[PDB]
């Protein structure tokens, strides 16, 4: 499984740019795809989604009408055409593969990120109350997240996902649906809580766990992220 | 001389069984009130096979179920939402059994190709590919059941059973003894022992660790097609082509009870117990599935609605629903 | 060869400590009565509690 | 005069009642039990629908004959005339499509697999209905009511010159409803009977030869019923248009008898197709 | 009502339904032939002619018609249990060798292999699962049978035949006995063709028998029968 | 097909009998 | 090889140049002087326009034959095929309409007085173009470009089953463009000649009989040119569809010669209809 | 009427231009 | 009419002479 993006560099405002992400070593035709942007010294933000087979397409409202997503399955390539770029689009763009079925782990694998620089229903508001917590290796650490809408759906699933972005590396999924650990995550992390109040507990803090923690809702489109709690030493 | 000795020993075993029995189970259980009339409505109808179904197995999460069809497909189903979760194309179209692992990581299948195929479902790539090929049987694969994610018991049409190690790929234990094609097998909850029925009208209890036959149960007049343990692990019901069903106790080592009615002369394709074991569900060649009261030897209900020969039947782990598959290409869920 | 092994297998089958059938019957009835309440098939379960429900 | 009117009313009433009863019975048997899983069932259902509508438009014609005036109104006049011609072409072309289906099935078995599918049958049927609508819409717009001799008349209105458009429409309806369908049905079933004679399976055995005789008899009955029903009304319309004939009681009896004989094929289509069909026969036997 | 993940799962189920429908149509077009006979019949030779463990699947295309032929000869298991799987088959091609009558299995009670083939054909033909299924009967080793009937009379194996030595008369008598083995003539045609070393002669005869079966199935589908 | 063809038709006595009764 | 391609290219070039020159010359003569004040001149103008548009697609076919591939593109492929199929029917049905007009003009004078007007001819011509649009639109849709053996091919793609829709289109084009036009033209002109023989002003004298013979020869020339030109391409296409024939140089020469003759009839219709017409001849004499 | 018919036939043929 | 019918296409020598010229 590998995803690499091309088409970066500097762009003049009012211009146009096409990004392309090439996928290798997995069945590209069966995964839906996401574009997620990251401001330089701010949190992550969701841009767009395309289903497998191109049957449904979703966009953020700030990028509605300006950006066009497409996919070519025989060449295993995702394309993003961007027209009339603005000064807020100077961001690093990640591609995300996601499969949706009973027991699936979507948002499991993240791309590497292409930096682009141009200048050198009620929206569920996810609220990271804290911003930084200084921690020592060994103690159990608690991180709190809150929502503007109850994420407990009538089928019994609570659509909250916990992500960890290491400094200078691609972010990885830690927890999907607030109970199950993602494949490849150690059992140090645990998620708990209820509607409007969620908690991530890291017992037996170990090295390489220092990063930024994001809580994401996945109840309804558009996807809205959290601010991002950073840990440090 | 040796044959006469065998006749003598089996006569002694028959005399011991006769002398050991004192009171009939039907006489003891006559006092308890009958269950009455059990009517189960259809909840879900599953479509998309376009060929006859042979095997279904429930998962331990009581929600997903696997199904095997003659178009070369294994379909893994979400029973609550009616959506299809997986569709595995098979190398060999002819299929006669499919096992769903207790963890849910793997799915086994087999049939007339003499191969047991193990499919991994948790691959990172996301396409269900052939993980393990268990070649080595001489006859057709008739039943297979996972014990763990690494060990599997298979029965074959060369009159033998085998215990296979998945990661190695070699068979670790071979069970020989039956003269007829072993048609079915059932695992006990502790999984240390398993009983299997064959086309010699007998069932045999096999020890997984030791590898020998512990008990032998005779009494049927025709080929035994189906076998299933009682939920306590101390008894098992058998269904055969002689239009009768029987209940055998491991410790008693004799025929406890026989379930039969005069009108039905067709055979029994499959059998399964309820969570309490009070109800015994069995599908017949009369296009119906009969629910028998186990302790009263009387019919408790009738599941009609299949338009072709009912081939497979399974009660889920928590007992909340029963799923039946038939040759009409439909899976139905009763409750 | 085969006859010898079959005779030994039959003798091993014969040498078993068969308990009384009445005790097994009592255990079977006790197990059925104990698990009778738990069984959804034997005793009907409310529609709201039931995972399978009618869909409009 | 009175005896003639009673005979005409009895003939129209019997044809309409038997036709509606047979068509709705075929609809109920198809929808209730068979549930249109095969292409042949779809074609029989389409014949049932077209024949049902064509027979349903008949009592309004009977009331028009009795009263001598049209009191229903202009809009219902347009609806009745358009539905009448529309279902007439729909029924005849559906019969042609079934003839084409049986021809492809018998003579070209390898191509029958691709041709005989539910999807292709649905596409061809929808094309047939659209082709019937091709003439349904202009007849709809043209149809008006004219006040003549104190009586409202529900009739087609043709732009000047009236004779050219009126006879162009009579000639087009005559050609597309008679010349092409009789040729298609006769050629396809004749080649079908020849290919069935060529079949090695049917020949030789006396019982199988009797079965061949039964199939040939059924096919000839179908062709004969189609020709005997549709031929006199079309030829008599052509004779009336070409040569003016003085009005007589016998002319009135012959004209209405030809109309009833034209609707007799629509009435006799269920018994001929659905009931004689072995699958529906088995469904009737079981239930 | 349904969540976004549930809607995506429904979309995945619809895509799977479309793929299964396409696979079902492709399987529906395919003509299935079941191959039966003895080991010495010449199954490998005739399969190699037509083409140019357990189930052996042969796939070949003739006149834009797909044939899948299932050779079940390898299995030694009891045929009664697994015979019901093959109910939905267009035709059964049953191959036997004419020269089998002289050959005698190495048993204490000397038995005629030809009569064993007769019992095999009687068991297959009278099976309840195969009442409307056509049988294409192939007789093998015609030149060796002609040389053998010239050298040795057919009176020695079974006394009932009393005709003079001639490949024509003897072959026709074996053919009519094989046809007489059928107990339901009305619902089962039997196509008997002497095997020859010509690719065109065999495959065309198989295509003609399959064509007749497709004609019969289409007539039953239309409802004339 | 020919019911709606333009043909001058007189009223029948049966309709008069219906109107009377 | 080279001799064959030179012969085919020269034949297509001469037929295209003669057809375009004749069509544009006839249109210029009608527009600049006649001013389309008569119904017959309207029909001749529509016939010249249809023949010009049909002849216009011939160099694209010449480039397709020479290069062995289609380099123009998908859109122009759709436009050229649609114009060709549209204008073939437009030309042939315009010929049928002129034949019916002459039949009504001769046999039924009192009816011809109502029938022969500018307005009615405009209405019938608009109906003819709409009827041509009927066949034109699916041809415009279905036509695409397919990549085969490294060569782009401009052709019709038919939905599954391809054989059914393709041969149905061939049969319908054959019947509507050949069977009905030959019969209509032959019967109408034959009855026209039979009516003209009865006429007292035509017979009864030497020069009058010479004029009658001239009219009869003109009619026979028109009918013979129509039948002799359109018959080989249609019969050849039916034979090619029904019976597979091995590829030979003679087959290629015959195929392109039949196509060239089919276009040659459209090229030769302006000469017969306009230049041999006495009114245009008088216009040429005056100017 | 017959003479008028012949004159109309002549005029129609002249309008067509066959004369 | 028949120009767009599916037929075998072989590169003519004349277009080769044009390309050479
Ligand atoms: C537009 C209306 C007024 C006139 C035309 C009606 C047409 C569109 C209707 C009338 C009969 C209908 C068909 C009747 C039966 C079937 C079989 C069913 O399994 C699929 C739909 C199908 C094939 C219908 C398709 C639509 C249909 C052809
Ligand atoms: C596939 C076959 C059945 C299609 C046949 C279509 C024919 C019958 C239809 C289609 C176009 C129709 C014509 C459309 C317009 C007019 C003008 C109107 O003032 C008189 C009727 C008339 C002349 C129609 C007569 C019937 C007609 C010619
Ligand atoms: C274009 C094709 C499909 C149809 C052509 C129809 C033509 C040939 C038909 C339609 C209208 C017909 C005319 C209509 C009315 C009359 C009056 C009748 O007393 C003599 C024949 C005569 C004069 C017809 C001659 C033939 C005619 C012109
Ligand atoms: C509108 C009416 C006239 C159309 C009638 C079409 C009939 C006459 C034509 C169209 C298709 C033709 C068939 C097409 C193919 C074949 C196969 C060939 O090996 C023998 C002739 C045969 C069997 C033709 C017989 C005649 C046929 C059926
Ligand atoms: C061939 C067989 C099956 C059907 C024959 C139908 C046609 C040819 C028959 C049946 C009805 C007949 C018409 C009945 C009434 C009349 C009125 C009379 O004053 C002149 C003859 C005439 C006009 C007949 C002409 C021929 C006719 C139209
Ligand atoms: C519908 C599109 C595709 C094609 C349109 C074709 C028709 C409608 C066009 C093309 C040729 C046109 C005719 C050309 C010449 C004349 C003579 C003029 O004095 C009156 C208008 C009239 C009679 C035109 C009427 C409209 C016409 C018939
Ligand atoms: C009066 C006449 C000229 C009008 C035209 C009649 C004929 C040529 C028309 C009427 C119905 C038309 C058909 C209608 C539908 C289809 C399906 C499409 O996928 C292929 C073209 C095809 C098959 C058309 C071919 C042309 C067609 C057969
Ligand atoms: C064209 C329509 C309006 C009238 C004629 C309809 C029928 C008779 C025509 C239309 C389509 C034709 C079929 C189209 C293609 C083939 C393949 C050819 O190898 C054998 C004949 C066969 C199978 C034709 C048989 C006759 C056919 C079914
Ligand atoms: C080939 C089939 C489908 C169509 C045949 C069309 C032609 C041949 C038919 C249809 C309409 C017919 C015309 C209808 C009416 C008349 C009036 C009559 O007093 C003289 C003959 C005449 C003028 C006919 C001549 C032949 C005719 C033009
Ligand atoms: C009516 C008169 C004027 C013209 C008649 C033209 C027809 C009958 C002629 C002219 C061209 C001829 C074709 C020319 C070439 C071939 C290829 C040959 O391998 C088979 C015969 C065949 C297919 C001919 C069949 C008959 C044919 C189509």
């Amino acid at each position: 499984v590998q995803l690499v993006e091309s088409g970066g560099g500097l762009v003049q405002p009012g211009g146009s740019r096409k990004l392309s992400c090439s996928a290798s070593g997995f069945a590209f035709s069966s995964f839906g795809m996401h574009w997620v942007r990251q401001a330089p010294e701010k949190g992550l933000e969701w841009v767009a989604y395309i289903s497998s087979g191109s049957g449904t397409i979703y966009y953020a409202d700030t990028v509605k009408g300006r950006f066009t997503i497409s996919r070519d399955d025989p060449k295993n390539t995702l394309f993003l055409q961007m027209t009339s770029l603005r000064s807020e689009d100077t961001a690093m763009y990640y591609c995300v593969r996601s499969i949706y079925y009973y027991g699936s782990s979507p948002f499991d694998f993240w791309g590497q990120g292409t930096t682009l620089t141009v200048s050198a229903s009620a929206d569920i508001v996810m609220t990271q109350a804290t911003s930084s917590v200084p921690v020592t290796p060994g103690e159990s650490v608690s991180i709190s997240c809150r929502s503007s809408k109850s994420l407990l759906h009538s089928n019994g699933n609570t659509y909250l996902y916990w992500f960890l972005q290491r400094p200078g590396q691609s972010p990885q999924l830690l927890i999907y649906r607030m109970s199950n650990l993602a494949s490849g995550v150690p059992d140090r992390f645990s998620g708990s809580g209820s509607g409007t109040a969620f908690t991530l507990t890291i017992s037996r803090l170990e090295a390489e766990d220092v990063g930024v923690y994001y809580c994401m809702q996945h109840l309804e489109y558009p996807l809205t992220f959290g601010a991002g709690t950073k840990l440090e030493l | 001389q040796l044959r006469q000795e065998a006749e003598q020993l089996k006569n002694q075993i028959r005399d011991a069984r006769k002398a050991c029995a004192d009171a009939t189970l039907s006489q003891i259980t006559n006092n308890i009130d009958p269950v009455g009339r059990i009517q189960m409505r259809t909840r879900r109808t599953l479509r998309g096979h376009l060929a006859k179904i042979y095997a279904m197995h429930w998962g331990t999460d009581s929600r997903l179920l696997v199904s095997a069809s003659q178009d070369g497909k294994l379909i893994i189903w979400d029973s609550y939402t009616t959506n299809k979760v997986h569709a595995i194309p098979l190398r060999s179209s002819w299929v006669m059994t499919c096992a769903y692992a207790p963890s849910g990581n793997y799915v086994a299948c087999g049939g007339l190709d003499n191969i047991c195929s193990i499919y991994n479902l948790k691959t990172r790539e996301g396409n269900v590919r052939v993980s393990r090929e268990l070649a080595g049987h001489t006859g057709y694969l008739s039943c297979c059941r996972f014990l763990d994610d690494n060990q599997i018991v298979t029965s074959s049409g060369d009159t033998t059973c085998a215990l296979w190690d998945i990661e190695t790929g070699q068979q670790t234990t071979t069970f020989t003894g039956h003269t007829g094609d072993v048609m079915s097998l059932s695992l006990a909850p502790d999984t240390r022992l398993f009983v299997s029925g064959a086309c010699d009208a007998s069932a045999k209890l096999w020890d997984v660790r030791e590898g020998m036959c512990r008990q032998t149960f005779t009494g049927h007049e025709s080929d035994i097609n189906a076998i299933c343990f009682f939920p306590n692990g101390n008894a098992f019901a058998t269904g055969s082509d002689d239009a009768t069903c029987r209940l055998f106790d491991l410790r008693a080592d004799q025929e406890l009870m026989t379930y039969s009615h005069d009108n039905i002369i067709c055979g029994i394709t499959s059998v399964s117990f309820s969570k309490s074991g009070r109800l015994l569900l069995a599908g017949y060649d009369d296009f119906n599935c009969n629910v028998w009261d186990a302790l009263k030897a009387d019919r408790a209900g009738v599941l009609a609605g299949h338009d072709n020969r009912v081939s497979c039947l399974g009660v889920t782990d928590d007992g909340m629903a029963v799923a039946t598959g038939s040759w009409d290409s439909f899976l139905k869920i009763w409750n | 060869a085969q006859a010898r092994k079959l005779v030994e297998q039959l003798k091993m089958e014969a040498n078993i400590d068969r308990i009384k059938v009445s005790k097994a019957a009592a255990d079977l009835m006790a197990y059925c009565e104990a698990h009778a309440k738990e069984d959804p098939l034997l005793t009907p379960v409310p529609a709201s509690e039931n995972p399978f429900r009618e869909k409009k | 005069s009175m005896i003639t009117a009673i005979t005409i009313m009895a003939l129209y009433s019997i044809v309409c009642v038997v036709g509606l009863f047979g068509n709705f019975l075929v609809m109920y048997v198809i929808v209730r039990y068979t549930k249109m899983k095969t292409a042949t069932n779809i074609y029989i259902f389409n014949l049932a629908l077209a024949d049902a509508l064509a027979t349903s438009t008949l009592p309004f014609q009977s009331v028009n004959y009795l009263m001598g005036t049209w009191p229903f109104g202009t809009i219902l006049c347009k609806i009745v005339i358009s539905i009448d011609y529309y279902n007439m072409f729909t029924s005849i072309w559906t019969l042609c499509t079934m003839s084409v289906d049986r021809y492809i099935a018998v003579c070209h078995p390898v191509k029958a697999l691709d041709f005989r599918t539910p999807r292709n049958a649905k596409i061809i049927n929808v094309c047939n209905w659209i082709l019937s609508s091709a003439i349904g819409l202009p007849v709809m717009f043209m149809a008006t009511t004219k006040y003549r001799q104190g009586s409202i008349d529900c009739t087609l209105t043709f732009s000047h010159p009236t004779w050219y458009w009126e006879n162009l429409l009579k000639i087009c309806v005559f050609i597309f409803a008679f010349i092409m369908p009789v040729l298609i049905i006769t050629v396809c079933y004749g080649l079908m009977i020849l290919r069935l004679k060529s079949v090695r399976m049917l020949s030789g055995s006396k019982e199988k030869d009797r079965n061949l005789r039964r199939i040939t008899r059924m096919v000839l009955v179908v062709v004969a019923v189609f020709i005997v029903c549709w031929t006199p009304i079309h030829i008599y319309v052509i004779i009336k248009a070409l040569v003016t004939i003085p009005e007589t009681t016998f002319q009135t009896v012959s004209w209405h008898f030809c109309i009833a004989l034209g609707y007799t094929n629509s009435c006799l289509n269920p018994v001929l197709y659905a009931f004689l069909d072995e699958n529906f026969k088995r469904c009737f036997r079981e239930f | 009502t349904l969540s976004a993940e549930d809607k995506a799962a429904v979309e995945r189920s619809k895509m799977i339904d479309r793929n299964l429908r396409e696979d079902g149509e492709k399987a529906a077009r395919e003509v299935k032939l079941l191959l039966l006979g003895a080991g010495e019949s010449g199954k490998s030779t005739i399969v190699k002619q037509m083409k140019i463990t357990g189930i052996v699947e042969t796939h070949f295309t003739f006149k834009d018609l797909h044939f899948k032929m299932f050779d079940v000869g390898a299995q030694r298991s009891e045929r009664k249990k697994w015979i019901h799987c093959f109910e939905g088959v267009t035709a059964i091609i049953f191959c036997v060798a004419l020269s089998d009558y002289d050959l005698v299995l190495a048993e204490d009670e000397e038995m005629n292999r030809m009569h064993e083939s007769m019992k095999l054909f009687d068991s297959i033909c009278n099976n309840k699962w195969f009442t409307d299924t056509s049988i294409i009967l192939f007789l093998n080793k015609k030149d060796l049978f002609e040389e053998k009937i010239k050298k040795s009379p057919l009176t020695i194996c079974y006394p009932e035949y009393a005709g003079s030595n001639t490949y024509e008369e003897a072959a026709a008598y074996i053919q009519c006995q094989f046809e007489d083995l059928n107990k339901r003539k009305d619902t089962k045609e039997i196509y008997t063709h002497f095997t020859c070393s010509t690719d065109t002669k065999n495959v065309q005869f198989v295509f003609d028998a399959v064509t007749d079966v497709i004609i019969k199935n289409n007539l039953k589908d239309c409802g004339l029968f | 097909y020919g019911g709606f063809m333009t043909s001058e038709k007189s009223q029948t006595p049966l309709v008069t009998l219906f109107k009377n009764a």
